[PDB]
RNA sequence: AUAAGUGCUGAAAGCAUCUAAGCAUGAAGCCCCCCUCAAGAUGAGAUUUCCCAUUCCGCAAGGAAGUAAGAUCCCUGAAAG
RNA sequence: GGCACCUCGAUGUCGGCUCAUCGCAUCCUGGGGCUGUAGUCGGUCCCAAGGGUUGGGCUGUUCGCCCAUUAAAGCGGUACGCGAGCUGGGUUCAGAACGUCGUGAGACAGUUCGGUCCCUAUCCGUCGCGGGCGCAGGAAAUUUGAGAGGAGCUGUCCUUAG
């Protein structure tokens, strides 16, 4: 398989050389660098991991410099690794871009979750609240614990708590247009995740 | 009335030979056929000769000898003339043609079907409306007979799909 | 007043070959052995055990039609959830689960158990990772 | 004192239940399970009992 | 196809066999068959 | 890999017989394939990279006191809360 | 329904809302056998619990009947699930009335109008989020996966082809 890792930039419209309309996904990402080619032998499975942009010497520290030294790049702030690549394809080192994708390519899209913190189980789960009137003294509150022959509530009763922050995926998007020169992707659909935060883009495995 | 009890014979170079452990290959015109049993049987080979016994008399026993007794003379027989079943299609737009060792089998499903025979099982089509497989050992024939039947096995008020050779099919009068 | 050993122990490193015995009968003996009781100078509460190896996890046999009847059930904490795995199956993959729980069971049940445990392994094939231990060979008996 | 009875014969190949068998028809072995298993922490001695009772028992 | 804890023969060409430890009955006929249980 | 079912070959029981020996096919069902968590998995796994094995004391059982890599306190904040 | 075995130094009783969960003796969807199964449709029986299994009118009503859809409008268990979660319409107080019974005070699984639902969560349990320690040096990253979760539903139209 193919994939790269980005940073999401943005979103917006564009219009297709047909008169309807698309909006996009506009994703900023400069060309990454594979560090470490995984390999069977002494990893139990064959990978690339490979990082995608850079760092200040301050926030460099030496452990991971060294690390970097044998691609002999800028230290990389992002890191991530890929599955199911072909093995002899990619060279320690080298670059990967932008332009290994083409329009109209069905995508697995993945990314983290826009972070919301501790909504109650109306928000969280979505189930319905009690009536709002008529004497009703149960406005927003999340349902019944369960019967009374069990002795105990069963586990997974799902009560408030923190949303986000989850890395979540989106199955099967198309990249409409990728423009090279200024290393970009623009994707029909809507990627998860908050701006200028981490996101990566796959090969659909479907 | 104890068919594990009668003889086989070698009629014209039917190079049967034991092997380690009650394991039997036959190399004959035909082809060569091998074969794995169970030591408890006893299979001695002689000139134009072979043994069948059994240790004990009991259930089981008895079982396994009057089969491994009819499948040596199987082996033996297909390895020395080869088997065939024939199979004669019917009904009224049904078509059935070679393509190679694949068939093409039309039948009213909106689309053709595919059949790969693999084992040196072979068939021959020789007619529109009858087909024809030829291998060397009864079972894979007979398994592959079934694998074209279970196409369409016929209905019980026109009678349509497959048929084997004098297959009597039930009758419906459907009014 | 006799001797009740403490610190005073040598642990042995045995072998014992799981191709042809019955896990009933090989448990139950591994159980003995791992309980110490061969040994002559038995204490409940030291763990006078002995470190045992099998070879040859993946080829043990099963008396009657329990190659396809015994199921191994267990039950994940979450409700209305029940996982199930018949005897042939985990032949395949892992029959190392199949003996660890098979001594998980033999043997007794407490703290000392999860540390008597501790001192078995189980391995398909017939290589050990260690010979550092000086591994000898031990038949079974009943 | 029984199980390291029950160990001490094993390990010269004898059952305990024959071992004691052993010894009740070789006379009146008054010596009880816990001088036996001091016989088995001086084992040797153990040794020469169950011999006895080995040879006595046919 | 029937399922009846009871079986018989239901004409004399059926006849009566033993499969998988379930007792079946056999017949050109295919209204006759049925398993026990 | 199976369930119900459909079978191939074949004796016990010269026939027959999906059966005991063997060989098949066969479900929104089972396990994977999809997504997420996951080494506190005390069985605490693996890979790469950096720091190096200083100063004292009972000399040594082992302690204490500065440190390296690297962190923290504190401060500006939010895409997080 | 019978028995009176725990509870009268209190175990809150119908129905509804919020929330589920389990079984299969399966309502749909899956696979088949027989048919007094031509085909479109069915009848019965078997395997199958993965998922789903509608909105209104009437009555406090479960239940029913009706209207309109749907593939289907399942049956049951979990203190007739769930009041230290909610509702109080009805039964189950004290007022008042009707019919009837009683000479009467009064009474009716007869009706009708009105009628105070407390609790700051200790420990299990559940959902999230932190600190310590461990993982025979001290660190920064990337992971493997035992093993857990979730999704796992269907119609209509065109063609094959009148």
């Amino acid at each position: 398989t193919k994939g790269i890792l980005g940073r999401k930039i943005g979103m917006t419209q564009v219009f297709a050389e047909n008169g309807d309309l698309i909006p996009v996904t506009v994703i900023e990402a400069a060309p990454n660098v594979v560090l470490q080619k995984k390999t069977a032998e002494n990893d139990g499975y064959e990978a690339i991991q490979l990082g995608f942009d850079d760092k200040r010497e301050k926030l460099s520290n030496k452990p991971e410099k060294g690390h970097v030294a044998k691609a002999e790049t800028a230290p990389k702030r992002f890191v991530k690794e890929l599955r199911g690549v072909e093995m002899d394809a990619y060279e320690v080192g080298q670059e990967v871009k932008v332009e290994i994708f083409s329009a109209g390519e069905i995508v697995d899209v993945t990314g983290v979750s826009k972070g919301k913190g501790f909504q109650g189980a109306i928000k969280r789960h979505g189930q319905s609240r009690g009536p709002m009137s008529h004497g009703s003294r149960y406005h927003r509150r999340p349902g019944s614990m369960g019967p009374v022959d069990p002795n105990r509530v069963f586990k997974g009763k799902l009560l408030p708590g923190r949303m986000g922050g989850e890395q979540i995926t989106v199955q099967n998007l198309e990249i409409v247009k990728v423009d090279a020169e200024r290393n970009l992707l623009l994707i029909k659909g809507n990627v998860p995740g908050a701006k200028k935060s981490l996101i990566t883009v796959k090969s659909a495995v479907k | 009335s104890r068919v594990g009890k009668k003889l086989l014979e070698i009629p014209s170079d039917v190079t049967v030979t034991l092997n380690d452990n009650n394991t039997v290959a036959v190399k004959g015109p035909k082809g060569e056929l091998t074969r794995t049993f169970h030591p408890d049987m006893e299979i001695k080979v002689e000139d134009n000769v072979l043994t069948v016994a059994r240790p004990s008399d009991q259930k089981e026993h008895r079982a396994l000898h009057g089969t491994t007794r009819s499948l040596l003379g199987n082996m033996v027989e297909g390895v020395s003339k080869g088997f065939e079943r024939g199979l004669e299609l019917v009904g009224v737009g049904y078509r059935a043609s070679k393509s190679g060792n694949k068939l093409v089998l039309n039948v009213g499903y909106s689309h053709p079907v595919e059949i790969v025979p693999e084992e040196g099982i072979e068939i021959e089509v020789p007619s529109q409306t009858k087909v024809v497989v030829k291998g060397t050992d009864k079972e894979r024939v007979g398994a592959i007979a079934a694998n074209i039947r279970a196409v369409r096995s016929p209905e019980p008020y026109k009678g349509k799909g497959i048929r084997y050779e004098g297959e009597v099919v039930r009758r419906k009068e459907g009014k | 007043t006799p001797m009740a050993n403490a610190s005073t122990i040598e642990r042995k490193w045995l072998v014992v070959d799981a191709a042809g015995k019955t896990l009933g009968r090989l448990s139950s003996e591994v159980a003995a052995i791992l309980r110490g009781k061969h040994k002559p100078t038995y204490t409940p509460h030291v763990d006078t055990g002995d470190h045992v190896i099998i070879i040859n996890a993946e080829k043990i046999e099963l008396t009657g039609k329990k190659l396809t009847d015994k199921i191994y059930y267990r039950h994940t904490q979450h409700p209305g959830g029940l996982k199930s795995r018949t005897a042939l199956e985990m032949r395949t993959n892992y029959p190392e689960k199949m003996l660890e729980l098979a001594i998980k069971g033999m043997l007794p049940k407490g703290s000392l158990g999860r540390q008597m445990f501790k001192k078995l392994n189980v391995y398909r094939g017939s290589e050990h990772p260690h010979e550092a231990q000086k591994p000898e060979v031990y038949e079974l008996r009943g | 004192w029984i199980t390291r009875i029950n160990a001490a014969a094993r390990m010269n190949g004898l059952s305990y239940s024959r071992l004691m068998h052993g010894l009740k028809l070789s006379g009146i072995e008054v010596n009880r399970k816990m001088l036996a298993d001091l016989a088995v922490n001086d084992l040797t001695a153990f040794n020469q009992l169950a011999d006895a009772a080995k040879a006595q028992l046919n | 196809m029937k399922v009846r804890p009871s079986v018989k023969p239901i004409c004399e060409k059926c006849k009566v066999i033993r499969r998988k430890g379930k007792v079946m009955v056999i017949c050109e006929n295919p209204k006759h068959k049925q398993k026990q249980g």
